[PDB]
């Protein structure tokens, strides 16, 4: 690739990117919404940090965004709702795709819900939910790589509890029931420590997951081992 | 009538459709594309279900022309060979290309600057009518469409055809 030419590239896509509503400086990553050829647009840019040799540096934002637009690929046509790939760029590695609009986060989900009710119980179709939709990612599988609450949005109308994964850069492929414990041990370390007092749902969660997935037997016995390993 | 977009990306370059019903003179424009005497990417308007898919098929297409790493020999073959879910070259400039037969036929080209295309050369280059874009609709085909994607019914579930196409289109170089 012409070092000139690929320079270009680079400077052309961050003056596009500034100008932008930046919406979350991340660790590894800006995120920034606008227009993308009329449709509401959302661009993951995993920007170089300069502090580590920039033949790793730029090794490492590739990968992201190769693994995170390969799995975007592999959940859409799975029937598995995420965000739609509208253009990738591996020049400056920056994720094209389509914004869901007036999104809220499953964490801000559960964070208003637990100030208002004061219980978990009204939460527990939220459960019953996710347990469906990552019981179908796993039952392709899918590894998620950092089921977190904040990578659940929830798509207006927020009341119908219409789920979409999101940040796949950690993403793969694995039967491993192993692998699919330790993605959803990660969720479990996730609502411990972001909401407090929601033991009740994660086991919630659990059931409708053991329930909507065949493959699911062997999966929780290994999240056992993975809950006393810890790893 | 036309059909004009900026590039989001690439801001000084165009993206111009013109759409073309009743073709009489198809397996000669057909020559006309491989000799390299008519502008811009001859394509199949039935399998067509939006302008975003040509403009995403554009954007791409301009943004590695510009990095001199296209997969195909031209401009105008690019923007083709993104229109095809896979990365068989020849399969997808035959697919999404124009057929001898081809009765509609879609025009699309590119400007950058002030170069512009001789818009009054080119459609007189085609016997047949000049549509709207707007009917578009008409000469898409959505059983073609769902069988040259292969697309699910899984994919159907969860949005719409043109996002499950957009998603093989913007994808399809890592897979
Ligand atoms: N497609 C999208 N549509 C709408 N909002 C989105 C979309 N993608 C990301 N967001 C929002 O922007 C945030 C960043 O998403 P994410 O994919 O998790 O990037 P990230 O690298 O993980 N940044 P961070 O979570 O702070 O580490 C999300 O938490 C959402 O609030
Ligand atoms: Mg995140
Ligand atoms: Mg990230």
């Amino acid at each position: 690739p012409e070092a000139e030419a690929l320079a270009a590239a680079r400077e052309r896509s961050s003056r596009f990117l500034s100008g932008l509503e930046l919406v979350k400086q991340g660790a590894e990553a800006r995120v920034f919404r606008g227009r993308f050829q009329g449709r509401a647009a959302v661009i993951k840019h995993r920007f170089p940090k300069g502090y580590r040799h920039p033949a790793l540096e730029a090794r490492l934002g590739r990968r992201r965004t190769v693994q995170e637009a390969r799995a975007l690929l592999r959940c859409r046509r799975a029937g598995i709702s995420a965000p739609v790939v509208f253009f990738v760029d591996y020049a400056s590695n920056c994720l094209y795709m389509e914004e869901i609009e007036g999104s809220v986060t499953v964490r801000d989900y559960i964070q208003s819900t637990m100030e208002t009710e004061k219980t978990p119980q009204g939460l527990s179709n939220l459960a019953k939910t996710i347990g469906q939709v990552l019981a179908r990612m796993h039952d392709e599988d899918l590894i998620h790589g950092d089921l977190t609450t904040s990578n659940m949005l929830l798509k207006p109308p927020l009341e119908q509890l219409n789920i979409v994964l999101i940040d796949f850069g950690l993403s793969f492929i694995s039967a491993l029931p192993e692998d699919k414990g330790v993605d959803l041990y990660v969720l479990e370390k996730a609502f411990l420590s972001t909401h407090p007092n929601t033991e009740t749902v994660f086991e919630a969660f659990l059931k409708s997951y053991s329930t909507s997935s065949k493959k699911a037997r062997p999966v929780l016995k290994k999240l056992d081992e993975v809950r006393l390993r810890g790893r | 009538m036309q059909l004009t977009h900026q590039l989001d990306l690439f801001p000084e370059c165009r993206v111009t459709l013109l759409l073309f019903k009743d073709v009489k003179n198809a397996g000669d424009l057909r020559r006309k594309a491989m000799e390299g005497t008519i502008d811009g990417s001859l394509i199949n308007p039935t399998v067509i279900v939006d302008p975003f898919q040509i403009l995403v098929a554009a954007n791409k297409a301009v943004h590695l022309y510009k990095l001199g790493k296209m997969k195909t020999r031209t401009l105008s073959t690019e923007i083709i060979f993104n229109l095809s879910p896979n990365n068989n070259i020849s399969e997808a400039l035959k697919k999404f290309g124009i057929s001898a037969n081809d009765t509609s036929i879609l025009i699309v080209y590119i400007e950058e600057g002030e170069k512009q295309i001789n818009q009054e050369y080119l459609i007189s280059q085609v016997e047949g009518h000049q549509v709207s874009l707007k009917n578009l609709p008409e000469i898409m085909n959505i059983t073609e469409v769902k069988k040259i994607y292969k697309l699910s019914s899984q994919e159907e579930s969860i949005g719409t055809l043109l996002d499950a196409i957009i998603c093989r289109m913007s994808t399809k170089d890592v897979l």
